Order: structure tokens, then C-alpha cells, then sequence
């Protein structure tokens, strides 16, 4: 019924449907009250983006390719962008007052319907840079204005990791200091690496995880899972196996409530 | 014809929330059905935040007997508010939370299974939130009937396909209350129509579980069925709804209930002018350089709602009005049509060449009021001496200059834009290729010129910053030849303003019409006969209607709104609340009938 | 400063019954006063039926004492009630009636005989009922401190002749009241500055005594003599109203209390404005003669009640034609308009001024018309991106109505000099030296008079301008007046932007001298009629009035200016200090021990 | 009775600019505004002399301009013979206005074309 | 935050308005007005919507135009290090404009003179 609020997702292929496949079941399986709109890149295949239309309310397509694009001229000036200027439309969703964003590699653990509470750009401290925010997770406020800023951000400076948490943070600084309200707490966004590189913390503040953000080369979708063992393909220490829960809860949710719409709908 | 006890419970998901056309319906049936059922008029519907606050002002139980239903209902884990709806004749509203959803899985969905031998899949959001709603509604009701002393007769009204969980329980519970079931639209109908190559024909013909099941909706469908089948008195909007309900459901509406719009929407000729003088600055603006025909012969034609090509049948009006293009061609004629297809899409901000025109045009005009002002004090001063005004002199070297930068403003240049905003998706608008297949480019040659306004007209946008309202108003014409509309709220609207309104057989509003007008041409609401017509044969009906209009005297126009005024009444919900009462009465006597019967009107 | 206990009572034969500009004081005093005495500020007054009626509310006693007071007073033969006064401040007022007291008028002239050896003689009313109030509010100030057990100090502030009998008796009888008189003008001073030739001059030389006597208005002077000698507190309004309270009520002001204008009377914008209506007012009354540069033209303006030795018009007439010839034997572009809006038995507006407007309204319904056809069609040239023809412009049509509104201008008769028909034009003093002093609003005259015999209203045919407005408008108000206790009229000026002229012998002049080392600069020039002769002073007024009109644009914007910052030293806040001091120094001179009752100064 | 009703009408808008400040300063902080804080003291003394205006006991005049000859008037004789006083309980009043209808007027501002097209309809029975 | 101030404005415009009207009317009556029944429900619900478009919990922003180049700004960075990010316990807060005042302007449509005139003190420790 929330119908003015919004998860959103980027799908840039059919790699990060079935990311975003998973990231959408685990928000419907906590029961969110809001609406799950999904943004699909061209090349996200006619029979993948059936299945994104099940399960997401609007699979609402954003092509930076088309001349016809807000982003375009934008494109022609940073032709490595194209992601990310696809990511930055989530500010073009004027339809919805308010939204989280979340990467499709992104795992929902428990109800974060808590998330709308927060204003424009909270987002978790980055783990790295602590005073940059890790833009898998951020509650974030549709307009045109934003966007078109955003944009001319792009253009005139570009993104200092080429990618959307340079974009993203050199717009939003005031972030690092101006309100701790604005800081969401590192469990709504808990990249693995933190799991990894500071285990200690896990141990004592892993249980109240909301969020796992499978961060690495070596994305959720590409492991291997035999059902029968229900035991992931291990490799050597990989940040996302250090907990043998979070992974294991992707590729669950996966078998269960996805490979039956998949095959339905021809994948 | 009395209801002693009869407590009337209109049960929908739009009750608070503005999601589709049945919220308005709702919105507007409050009233009449308040002054029918006094304080007993209760509506079930979703809770939502912002609807609440803006909308319900939240109040305390009427009746000892709520309070306790209330109270039930709050203590075993679900958020029930009650309130009153700030809208016209303050009804009481009980919005139930479907955020509540406890145990809705595995224990009111596993209930449902084994109830109506119906399930629900995980993906679906409406149907998994219509169960929800459905079970606490039952519930409510339930309860409410044994805490209270036992009312034989209470009337709970489901008014669309994703309320009607709740009544597939209630009469499977054996709850003695009465139950109607509304459909304001078929489900397996919108997708079959465009879907198939021929929805409306082919009825009786398609096998509706097979099509259900293609595309991958039958559960949805499932549901609606069985609330069909479950309602004592089942209705449904219109006729043509009712041809549909027959074949698709299997079930024959009992009782056809049209919907209704309020008569508050207005010599009061004064908006058709001052509208039109609005419009008439936009389409200067727009044509800049290209203004050689007669801006007051012009006449504006358009068609709104959501975007649907097919539904709100655009390509065929768009295919008319090329036929229309040339017909006034080929006669020549001082008017000129301007055809404004006011549909949603996803666009760019307002078009370049779009903003400079209207830049240009308010350029022109401040140029001219300066230059006039400056005339105004020159004249007014030689006037007071007691002179002529001298007119080769009154106009200084000054103004000369901003004049000369104000022609040189308006250039020519190309032919204006067809479409004010830029499309996302220029290429591919089925609307913008048609209109480039069609050839109506707005070539200064051409008689009609199609401004394709693909945002919602608002206050807020600078360019036309007009109310829809207003430039419905404006508009001599409004061109609706849907193929779907299971009714028309959009011809509705524009029937009760007096705008001259095309509908068709297909529309629910243009069957109504034809039903309850005579001739439907001489009240001014034009119906295409598009059931039993081809598509070529259609357009052509069109451009016949099209032309018509074209070729009505002046003063032909002025009597034909006039008339439209008229038509009003028909659609007002004072008229059209004797339907409801009718299905409400039908309830109460189907079941249970010793208490109350009511004979047939 | 400890007014804990200390109960204000304002004496006045205005309280609710607006006789006189001292009814504007104590409207506009009520506001500062009720924040110093808070709810123990009490406004004894005469009873009026109209005053209850419309501007009285009625209530209940606030403390007990007073309806113990009201009802004893009530109860033996006497008529009193209790209300807040309605204007800002809602000040509590006691209205004792003296109609209902007649009965005991022979009693209480025995008692004053035997108390104050004042007698009153049978056919005077306004001392008749004067002694009848005095006598009702000693008995109330009586009964109040009898009643009320413990026992508060009070402050009773008389604040004219009339209310005077109070003072005299309550200091007689001993009551424990701090007693303050207030002349806001002298009796005699009226009298004498009409009847004798040199009434400012030979203030030592009149016997007070003789002179009263002669009027045989021996009794009210008497009166007022005894409050001031009474008095323990005795003020004036202005330090020209102390000279001659010195030297004809015998006793000096202890301190000069202003009768400041509270300030909600409040800008360029305003100003430019009205200047707006007003020239369209002369543009309207000079029919055709309109040879001067309007720009340029400064309006002066005269007002108040229609005394000519009062407000000292004499001089401001002879002044204009002194101001006429200089401007016109030296080069002048500059027109002065002279606005005197005194009141006068007027018949109806002249047929010339009537029919002056008219005219104006008609060039402007031309001018009108024709601005807005020449508007329509340069926009639609604009638009077709043609530069106008400036010839082609104005159609036959026009020159038609334009040719019309040239052949109403037309005059021969020079403008009239007053607006409307006098009853008796002979007699009026304005207008037989208009005659005298040539200025019949001739081509060559730069000074042209205009007489309104009607104070300006919103109601007005011709001008539809409050006097507020009109004020507003005016470059210069001229107020050469000889006898002005407290000139209200300049004093409203000077709370608006407008700089006025102010003479030695007005208070509102001898306050801003005072008050202001150089009054020249901050817009208010004092004429300084005390020590020169009347024609000397005429030629300082035109040398005064010459000095305004040879000022460039941006020297006069900054003259105004600089007189709206004089408003602050009107204004009841800083202009409440003055009363303050009064009513402290009343309670340190009566029952100096009790409290903090001691002076500062 | 014209001035009264600029009376109420000036009464009118200086109550509703202060109501319009109080709820802008209200609205601003967040809260909706409080009925009966909204107007002070001096609003009311302001209004109470205003209610105190808008009092009469005689019926209101059938006549707006004052007639040189009042019993002479044939239609100011007949709107008494008739029974036409404007009465609270006559739901027909009669307001015979004996100037031609000026813009200038204070009364009925409007000129006899605005007037014309204001009023619902015009009775013209003629002989 | 300028667009809310305008709305809020807007609506406390259209409330007062009919506010007036209700008075006026109510007055004409001779009845001091009802507190409580002269706002409509309608009114209510345009009012909730704005005290609705007022809530908050994010502190004003420190400058009032988005900087091309933000990270660097000397007085940015100084604002943030000194602490007042104008927090409601803060009884300082600093607003950057970073252009000439300007009448083009939508936000404090003022020229440099006005502004100046407005500001009680102004500081200029210049080096």
C-alpha cells in the first residue's frame, strides 16, 4: 500500500537480474510495506526481464545508449560511465517521494522498512574510507534537480573512482560530518570485507546483520551450489565465505523462490 | 424499502489510497450512499501513512459493540485504526493495516488453500496484500457480528477483484452477513484485449482458464471468478463490462451498476473562453512563424487519460485526423485543427524549440504591452492638450529597436515540434511514428497540427502551467475512441464540463449513453459504433464524425455544448444511486430473505 | 515606580462621546496608559446612549469594590454603568450618566457654592451638565475608596474644563486622591485670539477676570482656574498653550504633557500613489488648460476646521501670491497647486469640476480603448513577424472617438479656483482673497489655487480619496496657524512622509523646535509667527514656501524622508513618558509617604 | 448601512491579515493552528464594535437616495399601500433607487450596463 | 526549503482568505465567529499537507548553492572543523551564498545594497 515509497535496484545484466531476483525475494520475505522498482539496462534479455517483472513492480528502463536519454550528452563526455550514469537515475523516479537504493548484490536478513525513516543520502560509513559512504545501501530522495546536478558533476568532474561512490560522495560531502542521523548503522549495509578484514567485530555485532553486501571480484551468482550438500563452491579465503550463513541464505533463497520463475519464464 | 438494522460495509483497496480510478468512484459514491445508510456507513480499506494523515482525521468507536470489535481486533497482533474521511458527508472509515501480516503465511494463505481450494504465488504483491486484506476483513465482520447483538442484516460491498478474497471467505464461513461483489473492470479482459488480435469478437470463443494461465495471471483471475460466483448479487460496471463478465467469469451480472461522477466540477460561459484564450497563447507559441491560419476558425480536439495506443484507441483518432487533414485540404477551409493528445510518458523536460517558442511569445507579448503602455501615456498626453495623437511620432526610436529584436525573434525557422517534451524514446512513441507514417508533420500546408503533451497538464509546469480541468474546458472537442475502457472516466468528466465527447460502443460510458440517449449526435456525445464495425470502416466512421464538427455553423457549436450541459444529470450519483440501492435491496433478499424482501423495480 | 496599589481614573468629558480632538487623545492615550496601570486603569466619562450602543461593551466589575461602588451609586437615585471601551487597549470605562442625576443638580450647585464659591447659571448646559459629572465621579472616586476595605491610593487625571467640578470637590473633600488637571486648551485663549487684535502679545496685559466677564463666559473660566489652582499636578498639552495657561489660568504647568497620535496612520510607494491620483485630479479640473508640466507641479495643501484667523489661511493665501509672482518674474517650469480642504457650507461640485472629471474620464476611456486596439493588433503583426505600420495602426474607427474625446477639451473659461458651488460665495473668506490676491487660475499664474469645501472622503463623487490618502500625495502641508493649542492636523502630516510647515504658536511647531536644534533639515519649517509681525511673517512664509520650490528632485525625496523619523517623537510610546511624569509627580505631591511616593526630578 | 458594511468589510481584513501572520508563523514551526489562540484581545474589541455596527431595529430603507417628495412618489406610494416595508419576514424587498445609476456613486458602484448584467432579470410591463 | 516557504505562505494565503470571507459573513450576521466552524475540511486537509511538506530531521544546509567544486572549499571545510553544521542546539548558523546577490536571483532577490542594509553588523577582519 506504500505506494509512494520504493526499494530500487540497478540490473545492468542478466548476471545482476539474478542478483537483484535474489535482493527483491529477501525484501518480500521480510515483508516489506514498499515497492520493489527495479532499473534495466538494454541489454537485460526480453526473457530475464519477464522475470524481473514478476517479482519487481516496475522494471522502469534506463538506456544511457539512446539519444533520446538524459544522460547521453553526458555519456559522450564520459563514455566509462555508462553504469553509473545508469545507476544515477534512480534520482529520475519523481513518481516516488522517497527510495532506497541497493546494489543488486545486496542480501536482505530482516525487515528494513526502518530505512524510510532516514533523509537524502544515509548511507552506511564506507568500510575503507570511513568518511565516504558506501552507495550499495542509501536512502535517497527522487528529483530532477539532484539528477541534473548529479550529471553536470559527471561532466565537469567526473567520479574520483570513476564509479558511483565517487559521483555520489563528492556531491553529498556533507555527509562525513554534518549529521550522525545521516550515518546509517554498518549493519543496514555490512560489506563482507568487514566480516574478512575485522572479524572480531563480526563475532560480537554480525548476529544483528539486516544487510550483507557481497563485495569482491567474485559476485553471489557466480558460486557454485550443490543443494544436496547445500555447500557453496569453496575457494581459497573469499571475503563472502567468511560467514557460511550469508552466502548460504543467497543461494537458499535463489533455489527456493527464483529458478521456479526463472525456468517459467525460460532461463 | 427500509433497512432496520442494515449496516453497509463497502469493502475496497482504494478506500484511502489513490491508486487507480476506483478510489475516485468511492471518493464520489461516499456521499449518496451516506444519506441511504446514515451512520451505519462504514468503509473497509487498506491503511496507508500518508493517506491517513492527509485524508482521515482518526476518531473513537460510535457504537459499544465497535469498540469491542476494535479493541478484538487490536489485541491479536493487528493494527486496526479507525477514523473518518475528510471527504464529502464524512463517512466512518475503519482502514485495517495489511502490514500486519503476523501469520499471513502459511496460516491465512494455508486457511485460503483449504477453504477455496485457491492459492496465492510468493512473487505477487497485490494478490499476496488482497489476502491479507481479504481474511481481516472477513474477520472484522465476523467478529463484529458475534460481539455485537446479531444484525441479520449487515451489507458488505466489495468493490474490485483484490477485495473479493474477503468475500470468497465470508460467504465460505457461513457468515450470515450479505455480500456484493463489483467488478469496475475485468481482469483476464485488459490482458486479452491488445494481447489478442481480437479480444472483443472472439468472446464466447476463448477459453478463459487456457488465457489465464498463459499469462501467468490466474490466480488473480481465479479470485475474481470466485467472488463472482460467491456473491449473491454480482454487478459490474457497464454493459459492454457485463458482455465480458458473461463470457470471461462464466456468470451473468445480476444487476449492471454504472459509475458516477459529482456535478460540482462548474452564465458560467466565461471558462470555455477563458480557457480557450489560455490555449490559444500556447498554440501562438508554439506555431511562431507559422501562424497564418485564423487562430480564432482553429479549433482544438483532444484526447487524455493514461497512455494506452491501443485502449484509448490514439492510432485510431491519429488515423482520422490525417483523413480529416485531408478533407479540409483538399476543401479549403479557414479552421484549422489542432489535435492535443494529452498522454503520460516517460520524457525529457520540455522540448528546446518547445521552451524557446513560448519564450518568444512572451517576448512578443511584453514587447507589445511596453510599446502599447508607452502609446497609452503619449496618446493620453496629447489627448489632455488638447491635440491628435500624432501616430506617425508616438512610437519613439526606443521601442522601434525592441519591436525590430521582437520580429527578428520570430524567425520562421523549421516546422514547430509535434511533441512538447522530448521523448526518452523518440524513435520508437507509438504515437510519433504514426503521426510521421500518418504525415501530419505540421507542414504549413497542413490544416491539422498535432501537439503530442506527454506529462499530466499541471499548475507547476511553466509551459501551459493549466489544470487538466481547465483545458478540458477549453477544448471545443474531446476525442475518446477507446476499445477497451471498461468505463469512461475520462468522457465522463468532459460530458459533465460540456465538452462535445466521442465515445464508443466498446467505452462503457459511450454503451450508457447510447442505452439512456436517443441520439447520442444531437446531445453532442458522438458513439462510433466500433463492435460491430472494422477498424478501416471505424476510422472512417470517425473522420465523418470528425468532419461534421468541423463544418457545424458557430452557432450550431454554441447549442451542442449547451446541450452536453444537459447530459450531466445522467451521470450525476443522485440519478445513478437508485442502481446501487437496487443491488443492495437484491443482496438482502437472495439470502436470508424472511427478515427483509424487497419485489423487483 | 509602585503602582502596586495605585488606581488610575482619567476624568474626561470625552470618554466615549466624541466631542472634540481630545476624544482622538484618549482613544490614543488608552493604549500606552493601560500597560503602565494594567487593569486599575478606569476611564470615568459621561453617558451617551449612541456611546453604549456602539462602542461600550457591557461587563461585569472586575474587582468587588466597584460593584459594591456601581450598585450604591445605582441605588440611590443615580445612574452608573460599568463596560470596556471598545477601542484598542480595551480600557475599562465608568460612565456616569448626567441625565439620570438631574434631580439632585439644585443640591449639588447649593454644595459647590458653599465648597468652590462657583456658582453656574441655569442656562448654560455644558457646565450645567459639566457640575453634574464632576459631582457623580467625586462621589464615585468616594464611594470606590469607602468600599474597598483596604484602602489603594488614586490618580485622577481630569483632562478638561468640564470634567474640572471634580477636581475642585475632591480636593475639598479631602478625598485621599492624587489630583492632576489637564488644559488641553485654555478657555479665554479661544475667546481672546479671535475677539482681540493682539491676543499673543498682550497675554500679561489682560485682566483674566474682566475679560471672562465680558463674554459671560465668567463661570466655565472660573472653573477651570479653580481645578488648575486645585490641582496638585497641573499640565498642558503644548508650551505655547503654558504661556498662556501662565498668564490666564494663573498657574504654570509643572509639566508640558504633548497630545501625541499613536501611529498606526502607517511609504514611497504610497506617496507616488496618491501623487498619481491627485494629478489625475488637476488633470481632470483644468479641462484643457493643462499647459504646465504636471512633473514638475507641487501640490500644497491647508486643513482642518474652515477658521481663517485660526489656521492662519490669510497668511498662507497672501504667501501663494508672493510665491506666484517670484516664480513667474524668475524662470519656473515648477507649478504650485494649492489644496485648501476646509469645511464649508458647500451645495453641490460646480458644474466645471464635475464636468472637469468627466472629461478626464472620457480621454482616458479613449486613450484606453484605443491603447488596448493598438496593443491587439501590434501583438498580432509581432506575431506574424511584421514590424507594425504605424499608420495602419489606428483604424478609422479610432480617430473617430479620438476626434470626439479632442472636441471635449476644448475650454475658454480659466478652471474654477473652489470645487463646489458655495451657498454663499460672497461671505467666505478663502474665496474673496483668492479674488484679492489675483489668483484665479490663469495661463500665466504659477500658483493655482484649488478649494475643497468638503473634507475629502472615500464617499466623494469626484475623489473617492480619504484624507489620509490625499495627505499622502501632498509634496508640502502649509498650517501658518495663530491660535493652535496642539495642531492635530500638523501633527498627522508629520507622522506621514509629509514635511509640514508649523508655526511658533502651534504646539506641534513649538514641540519640534524643542525638540529639534535644526527643524529646517528634518522637513518641519517653523514659521515664527510669536515675535513678527503679521506681514513679515506672510513674507517669511514666502520665503519659506520659495525655498521648498526651489529644490531639486533628490533634496525633496530626502526632506521627506527625514520627516517620517520625526513620527517617533509624536507617537504615544515616547509621548506616554510626559503623562508618566505627571501622575508620578501627583503621587509624590499627595500622600508623599506611603509606598515609594517620591520624585526623581 | 454602506458604511457599516465597509466597516465590517475593513474589520474583516484586518483580522484575517493577523490570523494570516499567526497561521504562517504557526504553519512554519510545524503545528496546526490553534482555534481560539489565533485571536487576541484587541481582534476581539476590534469585531465586538463591528457586531455592535451591524445592529439596527428599523426595518431597512425602501428607498436609497432621500425624495424631494416623498408621499408624491407613485411608486414609493404603492410599495406602502402594498405592504412592502422590507420587513425581516418579506421575502420581497424593494430598493427603488431614484438617481441614474452612476460608476461615480458610492452606493452600487457599478453603471447601468454592470448593473443590467448583474441583476437575474429585468421586469419591464409597459402600457 | 525556499519552494516550502513559498507554499506555506501560499496556503496560509488561501486559508486566510476564506477565513475573511467566513468572518465577513458571520459578522454581517452580528455573531462573533465560531472558532471552530470556520475552518472547512477542506482547509484541514490542505493545511495537514503542509505541515506535512514542513517535516524534517535534517539540518539546513550550511551553503545555499551546490558547489562545482565542494571538498575544497576553504570556507566548507573551516565550517564543518569549527562544528556549526547549524544543529538545532546551535544558536549559530552559518549560510554561505557563494554569488553576488543578485534581483535575477530566486532566493534573497536582493541587490548587494539591500541585503547590507538588512544585516544588523557586519565583520570584515580583514588581514
Amino acid at each position: 500500500p506504500m505506494t509512494d515509497q520504493a526499494f530500487v535496484t540497478l540490473t545492468t545484466n542478466d548476471a545482476y537480474a539474478k542478483g537483484a531476483l535474489v535482493l527483491g525475494s529477501s525484501l518480500k520475505q521480510h515483508r516489506t510495506t514498499r515497492r520493489l522498482v527495479v532499473l534495466a539496462t538494454p541489454q537485460v534479455s526480453d526473457s530475464m526481464r519477464k522475470v524481473l517483472e514478476t517479482v519487481f513492480d516496475e522494471v522502469i528502463m534506463v538506456d544511457v545508449l539512446d539519444s533520446g536519454d538524459s544522460a547521453h550528452l553526458t555519456l559522450m563526455k564520459r563514455p566509462e560511465l555508462g553504469v553509473t550514469l545508469t545507476k544515477l537515475h534512480c534520482w529520475s523516479l519523481t513518481q516516488y517521494s522517497k527510495c532506497v537504493f541497493m546494489d543488486a548484490d545486496t542480501l536482505v536478513l530482516a525487515n528494513i522498512d526502518d530505512l524510510f525513516d532516514r533523509e537524502e543520502l544515509s548511507a552506511a560509513p564506507d568500510p575503507g574510507w570511513p568518511d565516504c559512504f558506501n552507495s550499495g545501501v542509501f536512502v535517497y530522495q527522487p528529483s530532477v534537480e539532484t539528477y541534473n546536478q548529479l550529471l553536470h558533476l559527471a561532466s565537469e568532474q567526473g567520479s574520483f573512482d570513476g564509479g558511483d561512490q565517487g559521483i555520489l560522495n563528492t556531491f553529498f560531502s556533507s555527509w562525513a560530518t554534518t549529521d550522525i542521523r545521516k550515518h546509517l548503522p554498518f549493519i543496514y549495509n555490512l560489506s563482507s570485507i568487514s566480516i574478512f578484514s575485522y572479524l572480531p567485530a563480526f563475532k560480537v555485532f554480525g548476529a544483528s546483520a539486516k544487510v550483507v553486501h557481497f563485495l569482491g571480484r567474485v559476485k553471489p551468482w557466480n558460486y557454485t551450489y550443490d543443494p544436496k550438500t547445500k555447500s557453496v563452491k569453496s575457494e581459497a579465503h573469499d571475503p563472502n565465505m567468511t560467514h557460511p550463513e550469508f552466502l548460504i541464505l543467497w543461494w537458499n533463497i535463489f533455489t527456493t523462490n527464483v529458478l521456479p520463475l526463472l525456468q517459467q519464464f525460460g532461463l | 424499502f427500509d433497512l432496520e438494522n442494515a449496516v453497509l460495509f463497502e469493502v475496497a483497496w482504494e478506500v484511502a489510497n489513490k491508486v487507480g480510478g476506483i478510489y475516485t468512484v468511492l471518493q464520489t459514491k461516499a456521499k449518496v450512499t451516506g444519506d441511504e445508510w446514515g451512520d451505519n456507513y462504514f468503509l473497509v480499506g487498506p491503511y496507508t501513512e500518508q493517506g491517513v494523515r492527509t485524508q482521515v482525521e482518526l476518531l473513537e468507536a460510535p457504537t459499544p459493540a465497535l469498540k469491542r470489535t476494535l479493541d478484538s481486533m487490536n489485541s491479536k497482533g493487528c493494527k486496526v485504526y479507525f477514523g473518518r474521511w475528510l471527504i464529502e458527508g464524512g463517512p466512518l472509515v475503519v482502514l485495517l493495516d495489511v502490514g500486519a501480516s503476523a501469520w499471513a503465511l502459511e496460516r491465512w494463505k494455508g486457511e485460503l488453500w483449504d477453504t477455496c481450494n485457491i492459492g496465492v504465488p510468493w512473487y505477487d504483491r497485490e494478490a499476496n496484500d488482497a489476502v491479507l486484506f481479504g481474511f481481516l476483513t472477513t474477520w472484522f465482520l465476523g467478529e463484529f457480528l458475534a460481539q455485537s447483538e446479531e444484525k441479520p442484516h449487515v451489507v458488505a460491498h466489495f468493490h474490485e477483484w483484490l477485495a473479493g478474497v474477503g468475500l470468497c471467505l465470508c460467504r465460505a464461513r457461513r457468515l450470515p452477513v450479505a455480500t456484493i461483489f463489483t467488478t469496475h473492470a475485468t481482469l483476464l479482459g485488459r490482458y486479452l484485449c491488445a494481447g489478442a488480435v481480437d479480444f472483443y469478437n472472439n468472446l464466447e470463443n476463448f477459453n478463459v482458464d487456457k488465457e489465464a494461465g498463459e499469462r501467468q495471471i490466474y490466480h488473480r483471475y481465479c479470485m475474481e471468478r470466485a467472488a463472482a460466483h460467491c456473491a449473491h448479487v454480482f454487478t459490474t460496471v457497464s454493459q459492454i463490462t457485463a458482455i465480458e463478465a458473461q463470457h470471461l467469469l462464466k456468470r451473468k451480472p445480476d444487476i449492471v451498476t454504472p459509475n458516477g461522477l459529482n456535478v460540482k466540477k462548474f452564465e458560467f460561459q466565461n471558462l470555455h473562453a477563458q480557457s480557450k484564450a489560455r490555449i490559444q497563447e500556447f498554440v501562438r507559441g508554439h506555431f511562431y512563424g507559422h501562424l497564418d491560419f485564423n487562430l480564432d476558425k482553429t479549433l482544438y480536439f483532444f484526447i487524455a487519460g493514461r497512455y494506452e495506443f491501443s485502449n484509448k484507441g490514439a492510432d485510431v483518432f491519429l488515423e482520422a485526423l490525417a483523413r480529416l487533414n485531408y478533407l479540409l485540404r483538399v476543401n479549403g477551409s479557414e479552421q484549422t485543427v489542432v489535435a492535443f493528445f494529452i498522454m503520460p510518458a516517460r520524457t525529457n523536460n520540455f522540448n528546446v524549440e518547445t521552451l524557446k517558442g513560448q519564450a518568444v511569445r512572451k517576448q512578443l507579448w511584453d514587447t507589445a504591452n511596453t510599446v502599447k503602455e508607452k502609446f497609452g501615456r503619449k496618446l493620453y498626453e496629447s489627448l489632455l492638450v488638447g491635440s491628435l495623437p500624432d501616430m506617425n511620432k508616438m512610437l519613439d526610436k526606443e521601442d522601434f529597436t525592441m519591436m525590430k529584436r521582437a520580429i527578428f525573434a520570430t524567425q520562421r525557422q523549421s516546422f514547430p515540434p509535434v511533441c512538447t517534451h522530448n521523448m526518452l524514446d523518440d524513435s520508437s512513441d507509438p504515437i510519433l511514428t504514426t503521426i510521421r507514417r500518418i504525415g501530419l508533420f505540421n507542414s504549413s500546408a497542413d490544416r491539422v497540427k498535432v501537439i503530442f503533451h506527454p506529462e499530466f497538464l499541471s499548475s507547476t509546469s511553466p509551459l501551459l502551467p493549466v489544470d487538466y480541468e481547465e483545458f478540458v474546458r477549453g477544448c471545443h472537442l474531446g476525442v475518446f475512441p477507446s476499445y477497451y475502457e471498461p468505463w469512461g472516466y475520462t468522457p465522463a468528466e468532459c460530458t459533465v464540463m460540456g465538452i462535445p465527447s466521442i465515445s464508443t460502443n466498446l467505452s462503457g460510458f459511450g454503451c450508457f449513453m447510447e442505452e439512456h440517449i436517443a441520439d447520442p449526435s444531437a446531445y453532442g456525445i458522438y458513439i462510433l459504433d466500433r463492435r460491430f464495425r472494422s477498424l478501416d470502416d471505424s476510422c472512417s466512421q470517425l473522420t465523418s464524425f470528425l468532419y461534421s464538427f468541423c463544418q457545424q455553423s458557430r452557432r450550431q457549436r454554441i447549442i451542442q455544448r449547451n446541450r452536453t450541459e444537459r447530459l450531466s444529470d445522467l451521470l450525476d450519483w443522485k440519478y445513478l444511486g437508485r442502481y446501487y440501492m437496487s443491488a443492495r435491496h437484491m443482496a438482502l433478499s437472495k439470502a436470508f430473505p424472511e427478515h427483509f424482501t424487497y419485489e423487483p423495480n
